């Protein structure tokens, strides 16, 4: 219950990297992109989701 | 009287009181030649440069801008007139022996050539240039303009331009300042007497270099015609050359899209109107894109579509010549257009009599030469209703 | 369904939630008594019995 | 076999035209392969675009606190 939430949690190694992800994820999201259009002529399942 | 004066102010009258002779007469714009194929592009796998029998092979495997090449004016009155209706041929040529000969071509194929004009002084056909040596490489400059490309807007005859239902020019003449002039006149005068001005492109070699330019020639003649014609070729060079090769090119990478798809048949790629509207204009009536005799894109206001046709210069190996092709459906076009006036708003009506400008393009690619083979009516009514099944014609 | 178009000859190969990937194949029609060519999963190519 | 006995290594000087890197400066299809083991030789298809076609987009599919909404991803 609320002994459970989140606020009593540590958790701080992972948000370390949460923190570092969501960094990365800013910086490499055009970029992947971009990517995954100039080697994957068409999408496939297991392919990146691009475009809409 | 004055054919250089401003086509607003007294027509020239003259004494026709009589309504004129059915079928309604076409008037064909420009220089007159002989063959003379001005849609020239590089073409890949050239045959033998000196032995021209094996040429042929490159007839019935021809380039895809040269499925169904166009030519000179006179092969379009000419084609006209087979096929039933009436053409008059304006322009000038040489008093050599020539011109005498062109005008006679013209004359024993029932062509009036009442609007066509003598330079006494000039040679037929040839153009004087000087050879200039510039940046290391070889070029030459017209010194001299031909009689065909020098008709002056004080030698066209109106009389000609008031029957004239329908108007009828290429971009060749485009070529020439002293008949782009000229043309325009010639397009002002048939517009009040209320004829149709049809514009059938036939790029010649210079036209081809880069899409930018020529459209900026083609601009004031494209935006003053009634109906156009192009081929394949010349619309997508007008759009964007590189985008259309590229979706030819194009081959989905896991599955296709539709079961179609898989056949990989030849693209027969329908423009839509959205990629026609830079090149839509108010006045344009009926705009017709040809892939050679394959298929006829037609384009009107209110609606648009494809004719499909068919080709078989295989059938005839030994005789088979792709030059006239072009000129053969254009006039199979005005031939109809001048009849059915509920073309250009009848969908139906206008792929029936389409087909017709098919077969007749069919027959011209089964004999040497453009104004040897035209075919006449008959002959080509006699093969839509063979090609076709009796619900298309 | 009356509105869909008829489905042309094949394997489904893909299922997705509203397209469905075929495989072309072609069926033939065989008599009793007549003698199969090839054992299961044999590849044949074009003009072999 | 064995590189280092390579006569090649004399192969250049005769016609050969092999870059130094000094000097010097469409198809598609999944592999459709499986083991026939009467040939004991593992045979080949190839499935592209002209095999496999898509069906077009139909309804066939028939579905029968301090909290966030339920979205698909890892537990941990
Ligand atoms: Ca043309
Ligand atoms: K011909």
């Amino acid at each position: 219950g609320e002994d459970a939430t989140v606020d009593k949690m540590c958790l701080e190694r992972f948000k370390v990297f949460l923190k570092q992800y969501n960094e990365w994820v800013e910086a490499n999201k055009d970029r992947l992109e971009e990517d995954s259009y100039k080697y994957d002529q068409d999408f496939y399942p297991g392919r990146r989701i691009r475009g809409k | 009287t004055n054919p250089d004066s401003d086509p607003a102010l007294v027509d020239y009258d003259d004494g026709i009181d009589f309504p004129y002779d059915d079928p309604p007469l076409v008037c064909c714009f420009g220089a007159v030649q002989k063959e003379f194929v001005p849609v020239v592009r590089v073409h890949d796998n050239p045959m033998h440069p000196d032995i021209y029998s094996q040429w042929k092979m490159l007839q019935w495997d021809p380039p895809e801008f040269g499925r169904a090449p166009g030519g000179p004016p006179s092969n379009v009155a000419i084609s006209h007139v087979r096929l039933g209706g009436r053409a008059a041929f304006m322009g000038k040529v040489g008093g050599d022996d020539y011109g005498e000969e062109l005008v006679l071509m013209m004359n024993k194929e029932r062509v009036q050539t009442r609007g066509v004009k003598f330079d006494e002084g000039a040679s037929t056909a040839c153009t004087r240039v000087k050879i200039k040596f510039e940046d290391g490489k070889m070029k030459a400059e017209t010194v001299k303009e031909p009689p065909e490309d020098s008709l002056l807007a004080s030698e066209l005859n109106l009389a000609v331009l008031k029957e004239a239902r329908i108007f009828h020019f290429n971009s060749e003449v485009l070529t020439s300042p002293t008949m782009e002039s000229t043309l325009f006149k010639a397009i002002q005068w048939s517009k009040k007497f209320g004829g149709l001005i049809f514009f059938d492109l036939n790029l010649p070699l210079p036209l081809w270099r880069s899409r930018n330019e020529t459209r900026k020639l083609i601009k004031k003649s494209w935006d003053e015609a009634n109906i156009i014609e192009v081929s394949q070729q010349e619309l997508e060079f007008l759009l964007d050359e590189e985008y259309y090769e590229r979706r030819r090119n194009y081959t989905p990478q896991y599955f296709a899209e539709d079961f179609e798809q898989t056949k990989n048949r030849r693209d027969y790629y329908h423009y839509t109107p959205e990629e026609i509207k830079p090149l839509w204009h108010d006045d344009l009536k009926l705009l017709v894109v040809t892939d050679g005799t394959l298929r006829l894109h037609y384009y009107t206001p209110k609606f648009d579509g494809v004719v499909v046709g068919t080709e078989d210069v295989l059938i005839t190996p030994f005789t088979c010549d792709r030059t006239g092709s072009g000129d053969a459906v254009v006039a199979g076009i005005m031939r109809k257009l001048t009849t059915c006036p509920e073309m250009f708003e009848d969908q139906d009506v206008l792929e029936r009599q389409l087909r017709f400008a098919v077969a007749a393009g069919i027959i011209s690619q089964w004999t040497i030469g453009a104004v040897r083979g035209f075919p006449t009516e008959s002959a080509t009514q006699n093969l839509k209703e063979q090609v076709y099944v009796p619900s298309m014609w | 369904a009356k509105k869909e178009p008829y489905l042309k000859s094949g394997q489904v190969l893909i299922v997705q939630r509203d397209s469905v990937v075929i495989r072309s194949a072609k069926p033939y029609l065989a008599t009793p008594g007549a003698k199969v060519h090839g054992h299961y999963r044999e590849i044949l190519y074009e003009g072999d019995t | 076999i064995r590189k280092r006995n390579n006569p090649p290594d004399s192969g250049l000087i005769s016609a050969d035209s092999m870059n130094p890197f000094y000097s010097i400066s469409q198809n598609h299809g999944t592999i459709r392969m499986f083991l026939n083991r009467n040939k004991e030789s593992q045979s080949l298809l190839i499935l592209s675009s002209s095999n496999c076609f898509r069906i077009g987009p139909f309804n066939h599919v028939k579905y029968h606190l301090i909290t966030i909404k339920n979205s698909s991803g890892p537990l941990g």
